[PDB]
């Protein structure tokens, strides 16, 4: 599934965020 | 107990400003939107203005009492309370707040708040001429709390004004975990859909 | 007694965050909505804005005092009083309140709350402009108390379409309807109880 | 009698209700 | 005694949630509405938006003070004194007050409180585009004391804006009982009546 | 001294409610308005909608410290301090301060105000597309105190008329004067002192 | 410590109303807007209605604790502790603060202040129906305090990094952060500001 | 380099400002 940025998400379905303190980030279902 | 007796233990024993953990584990928190009108809608820059009810519940074992002999719930003003900091993450106006900021507490540490709500949002709002209609998320989850803190989880037309333009098709409410490279903890929230069209 | 002695004694006696039951019995809240004026409507949106005084009374048979060499009623801040949580289910504006804050305590306990508020409904507003008209329906509850812990009841009248109604008002009314409701659930023993005001307007030709 | 989910309701031109945590209920005029 | 001692007299003496009725009359009131400007009109809707100076005085004894060294008068803000629960029965919208909350309390007992107060009202319009012009009522008294508790009374458009569409023709000022079916007793108010037209 | 002593000091010090009048001579308070922008004008109504900074100043010796050692200013809210009950005599709307509300307090006990304010007037707007343009008047003096207790004065200054004003406004700046007056009764000794602003403007194009 | 103990001795220690100095030095605040929406623009009048994230950021080391054993963070209200007074020079409307009004204390002392802003400003707009756009700039300061006592620096600086809408009739093109420092020759300090340039047009 | 009133900028690039209480100012990058 998805990178966002050095992220690997953890499942499918997942979309891409960055916060400006915490990172890339993913967006997950469940 | 008397309810004058309930309500002074729960002012020493409620902290509004402390999230009552109990030891390390989140406090779990229920949010369930009802829908009681859409008012403005705009193709043109995607706004919509809406009304809604949002059931939120949450436990804070340290405000129960013994409820033999005594009353088994209640209403207590928020500000004598801690309540979750939640947020629409892409709102567009302050919430207007437009019943009394009261919740219920249950005699073992439940807590009900169901504030109404008018507030605006950013919305895809394609279609809402169509059969298909137009869909409308909602995203709330706490503004500052993560998944360790708080996490966050989830009839349709039952309080939906008879006056309204629109007519709900369908209401969908889904949660998400958003986790970031910093962190190993998650921040939680729950998608609500507002699939509507014009009558 | 004076005035400021009966004020003093209604606040040490009456806490604004615990509803005064007596035993276990409910307090009984009357409500009635007298409606000044229909301000604006819009067409697109099908919102009303609306003037009423909500005349709201209840006891708290503690507050009592003998009067008959004392004043028989004062007027009291509401921050200084429990007043019930009254909240019209259905609005889509907050309650502006366009009055002093203050309520009339009589010597007998009687409570006495008549805002002036101006608050925005849903209303079919295309009716309006016909014949028949468009209805404004107004649902008054407690927002957290069941009716063992207060009943909420249409106050008995003697009136009109109206004296309250503004004779310069764009808008004359043509009927108004009150009703109660009683909600019960399979679970629990209480009800939940509102009162349900009807506004049938239309615009004058 | 008027029968809103499992429950036969107390009296006449009553109507249906469901609240998200009570269950099915019955709100009846007068 | 100086102004801060004063304030410290009426914060011990004073009950700012009680009217200073002394012995069974009724606290004289009196009011008059300076118009400043008239900023909307609506001959459909029957709506008037108005900026006026609500001219309010009364006694209170209680407050008075006749010690050597000490100044004529002071400012005080409301929330240390009782003042009136005035409102205009068929106002459409909540009064925003323009100005600081203070009034002037005089060493003889009389308070002198002048809010500028922009408001709409539910209000007669027809003919503001005549001769003659339109005839505009407003009417203020005690929301919640009756005629037994409170009584008013009404105290040459001097402070009207020149810029304002409008020019006012006439004010009168007359004494008047609202009673309504709620309510078993009548409370007193004042009956302004603002007699104004467009400028041609 | 400490900032955290200072503010306590100033706490203790400073009566809010308490105009400091000093030997009963008046309180010098010096105004000055910087114009930002003018956002609307109004045909119609004649209102002009206008954003400017209120440089506002006065002295209270009561709070000053000695500076050597200490820090030679303090911002301090002004809730914690009394401020002039100014007001724009004919403004039609309720000032709205856009900017944090705290004050300046110098060690000599000089306070230096300057909330950013956004507020509408009345204005005669038929010239605004002229050359000669339209005047805004802006009348300021305190609402209660006369002239033994307050006195107003227009602070005098260099800086351009517009100096501040938005470039990318749709109006321009012709003029702006700034001067005082004094109204006097034969009921009192004593004048009500303000001072009239003049902002002369019009549309570019 | 629990959570309930770090949020009362946050009560105690903290003033409010008084800048947190620590030695005589400035208050390092950092901060940064993320722009979330662009609602209303205006080519006639100059006027932008502009959604954004106020990414604010700061130290106050009376707070910190020693974090072993006990949380690392806390959320805390804003009327408990001590916020910058900073301002936008060219704001026509007051802040409309529209989400809940908590900040975030690190065990360290730093503070983590985030609110969603809804605000209009008087602004370029011109070429926002162009390919190039039009540049709107906010300047951003401390109202009262000069360089000694908060010094005010952009955080260490990003574009459209996913933050901004998809919805909005506009597209952002570009947003750049720059530091100023402005000095008079009567006084040694300098009173600092930063510029923040949102480079947007129109789609289509 | 830049010279505001009888102030000399303390680097390059800097802009000139007049306050209404401080005087002539340089506005500087940095």
């Amino acid at each position: 599934t998805r990178m966002c940025g050095s992220m690997s998400c953890p499942r499918n379905g997942c979309t891409c965020v960055y916060h400006w303190r915490r990172g890339h980030g993913c967006s997950c279902p469940g | 107990l008397d309810r004058a007796d309930i309500l002074y233990n729960i002012r020493q024993t409620s902290r509004p400003d402390v999230i009552p953990t109990q030891r390390d584990r989140p406090v779990a928190v229920s949010v369930s939107l009802k829908f009681i009108n859409i008012l403005e809608v705009n193709e043109i820059t995607n706004e919509v203005d809406v009304v809604f009810w949002q059931q939120t519940t949450w436990s804070d074992r340290t405000l129960a009492w013994n409820s033999s002999h005594s009353p088994d719930q209640v209403s207590v003003p928020i500000s004598s309370l801690w309540v979750p900091d939640l947020a629409a993450y892409n709102a567009i106006s302050k919430p207007e707040v437009l019943t009394p900021q009261l919740a219920r507490v249950v005699s073992d540490g439940e807590v009900l708040y169901m504030p109404s709500i008018r507030q605006r949002f950013s919305c895809d709002v394609s279609g809402v001429d169509t059969e298909s209609g137009a869909t409308c998320r909602i995203k709330i989850g706490s503004w500052t709390h993560h998944s360790r803190e708080i996490s966050v989880d989830p009839d349709d037309s039952e309080y939906f004004s008879q006056y309204s333009r629109f007519e709900i098709l369908d209401v969908t409410q889904k949660k998400n975990s958003v986790t970031y490279s910093c962190c190993p903890e998650a921040y939680e929230d729950v998608e609500v859909s507002l699939n509507f069209r014009k009558k």
